[PDB]
């Protein structure tokens, strides 16, 4: 031990679709 | 290398990190799974909604409850309660952190070889340590010796300590708590003409029962005050707009931890179990665990439960010795509080579950190295 | 004096007289109203229409059924019923008879105040008293023990008994039963292109119900048969002379007990109800329970139902043991049976609610007499 | 059939699109019914004229507004069912609690019924004396909601997600016909 201690959406889809038209 | 602090309760996970002073992350731990036709394709479909998400859509989805009375049943739903609380709420690789889990006493021990399964192979982690939640609340008591009432959504447990010393024959555990209870205010609400059948609605019971339900400190006489004239009725916005008004429920739901013959289980109050876990303690210890009676858990919430428990214990015990039932304000994270504490004492980490006790010992070191 | 028993059903109200075999009136319970203008001036052109004369001219008439899931909805129409059913069906003055009455599980209390409060001042009687419709049917089966499901129009409920002890807790209601199966009839007859909108085609599409449809003793060879071949195919003729022919729909309807996710509704079958139902009971009794699983109710006589119950149940409980649906073939008028049986015992004379225990107790003595 | 009343006979599939030309132009939604009809019974400030191809002038009264008030009570030709807010609400009270608030602040119109140019403020007034008075009736009635059927068909079909959806050639080939049912709604 001391050998260790030293080791340590909807929304976005319908409007990209209104705008496709 | 801090530590993390994950109180797997059964309603509410709790967890945060080492030293702090309040919990992170506060959710309730439900699996939501859609049960109607999704028709608007697109959208990202989760075909499970877990914690918070699942709170709010909670009216399109049937919502499960994986840890049921401190037992763990379903495990893929509990797996993806840990993935949601450390790769979500909490932001941390558990890779780099050590764990403290909490768990009720007198469990089935293959609950805690599947936990110490899954926490070493699929959350792998430098350490793991699994503790009993009452110490943990009278660590935050601060307190050495004392008796500790916790109760959660689905466990409630007495467990006595003197100096330091636990007594594990004394240990008794009882499932009756906050779930039992939303179960019997949803069976006495069918009686005012409310009905409550989806697992969604567990949740309006659930809120109902935090926001306007109290521990009567005499019950006959509040029966005939609340039968007698409706001062004691109360009104409770439902989120479609309607105005429910409860009466005597406020205070026949919680009179179940007092009355368990409500729900049809044979056992007695949870003062008699405080009772008579003081008397299979020692008789010299008593004279401290009288004295030193501390509840924990979001059940005693109720804001006349401690003088309900001061005056029945007051009853059973000898009149010649007070009685103190130490409620402190924060007590619903008490656990939290005393892991936090516990994780950042000095002494603590030479007790740590290795991973490589855990390759050398299989998962059986977790029955020797804990409680 | 010869006591009354008056099912007031959801959907048919069975009165008669103790210590018969057969019902003396069994009549649906619907008020009917004109909705069209009345040129023909006189002969007798009546407001309301109760029972059957609204049954017989229902092409003019909007009905509307008073009762909806065990809950009386509209009193005026409910008093109407009463008032039909003592005056017109039995002819006889409530005054001069006692009258028990039927009630669905988990009622509202304010349904149960109110129909005493009728029942003791305009319909006034001696005695009155209400009890549990699953108690009388398994007094109707002659056995001690049992879990009864009881199915009418609008309630489907499991109640188990054990050595006369109802165990209250294991209670199981479910608001699925007759009316449900023939509005999801509704919903899908109108697939075959076949409409029915109106209140008075209610009555052909649950003559249909009854007269062609059938419990599949397994749900998807019944799919592989009626889509493959068409045998199950059965036809009907309409009051206006039209032949429909229906297929899967005779074993789609009432598969919507066994699977409760057709009309929307997130609770579990009728199998798994009555099976949690044995588990919520004691450890001892669920042996006796499982040979002495009783049907009643007008739902249960779908001619493939009992296999497919024992079916379910014998897939769900364990291997080593006797799973016996008792059905007997009587099962429609079953539970008024139990009241020809219940009222005739001379022992039940001394808990009837008299006119003066009412006067001095106001409508409250209902809740504490009854159970 | 109320055409009639005032003398004007309409009888062929030809006038029919004469009828539902008066009906597209001239009628729209009352408000309140009553105190439309002691209006239009108490002075002819209401009444309004159209021409025929013929040449013909015809003027109508209370007519403007007694036909399209059949969409909120059936009772006028005789069916049995119920007004189209009685029916939004019941289909309200049928779904789930916890979503209601979110069909109450979304009610959508669509299709040229919801045209007549009273329509929405009626709908507001008899949705908002059926819910309960805390809440938020929000009815979404865009100019364009005669055509929004085919506009969100274009906007489906201009999806990415959606061209797996659909029923080819080859799947009808082997399922018959009867893969619509599976495949779609
Ligand atoms: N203000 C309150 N009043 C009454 N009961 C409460 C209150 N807050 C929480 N509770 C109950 O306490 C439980 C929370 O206790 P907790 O120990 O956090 O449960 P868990 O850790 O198992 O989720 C909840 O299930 C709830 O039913
Ligand atoms: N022969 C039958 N087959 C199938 N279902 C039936 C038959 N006869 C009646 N039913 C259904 O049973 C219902 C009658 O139930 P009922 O006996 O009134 O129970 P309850 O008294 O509890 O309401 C009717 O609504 C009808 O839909
Ligand atoms: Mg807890
Ligand atoms: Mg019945």
């Amino acid at each position: 031990r001391k050998q260790q201690l030293a080791e340590e959406c909807v929304i976005d889809a319908l409007l990209a679709d209104i705008r496709k038209g | 290398t801090t530590a993390l602090v994950c109180d797997n309760g059964s309603g509410l996970v709790k967890a945060g990190f080492a030293g702090d002073d309040a919990p992170r992350a506060v959710f309730p731990s439900i699996v939501g799974r859609p049960r109607h036709q999704g028709v608007m394709v697109g959208m990202g479909q989760k075909d499970s909604y877990v914690g918070d998400e699942a709170q709010s859509k909670r009216g399109i989805l049937t919502l499960k409850y994986p840890i049921e009375h401190g037992i763990i049943t379903n495990w893929d739903d509990m797996e993806k309660i840990w993935h949601h609380t450390f790769y979500n709420e909490l932001r941390v690789a558990p890779e780099e952190h050590p764990t403290l889990l909490t768990e009720a006493p007198l469990n089935p021990k293959a609950n805690r070889e599947k936990m110490t399964q899954i926490m070493f192979e699929t959350f792998n982690v430098p350490a793991m340590y699994v503790a009993i939640q009452a110490v943990l609340s009278l660590y935050a008591s601060g307190r050495t010796t004392g008796i500790v009432l916790d109760s959660g959504d689905g466990v409630t447990h007495n467990v006595p300590i003197y100096e330091g010393y636990a007594l594990p024959h004394a240990i008794m555990r009882l499932d009756l708590a906050g779930r039992d209870l939303t179960d019997y205010l949803m069976k006495i609400l069918t009686e005012r003409g409310y009905s409550f059948v989806t697992t969604a609605e567990r949740e309006i019971v659930r809120d109902i029962k935090e926001k306007l339900c109290y521990v009567a400190l005499d019950f006959e006489n509040e029966m005939a005050t609340a039968a007698s004239s409706s001062s004691l009725e109360k009104s409770y916005e439902l989120p479609d707009g309607q105005v429910i008004t409860i009466g005597n429920e406020r205070f026949r739901c919680p009179e179940t931890l007092f009355q368990p013959s409500f729900i049809g289980m044979e056992s007695a109050g949870i003062h008699e179990t405080t009772y008579n876990s003081i008397m299979k303690c020692d008789i010299d210890i008593r004279k401290d665990l009288y004295a030193n009676n501390v509840m924990s858990g979001g059940t005693t919430m109720y804001p006349g439960i401690a003088d309900r428990m001061q005056k029945e214990i007051t009853a059973l015990a000898p009149s010649t010795m007070k009685i103190k039932i130490i409620a402190p304000p924060e007590r619903k994270y008490s656990v939290w509080i005393g892991g936090s504490i516990l994780a950042s004492l000095s002494t603590f980490q030479q007790m740590w579950i290795t991973k490589q006790e855990y390759d050398e010992a299989g998962p059986s070191i977790v029955h020797r190295k804990c409680f």
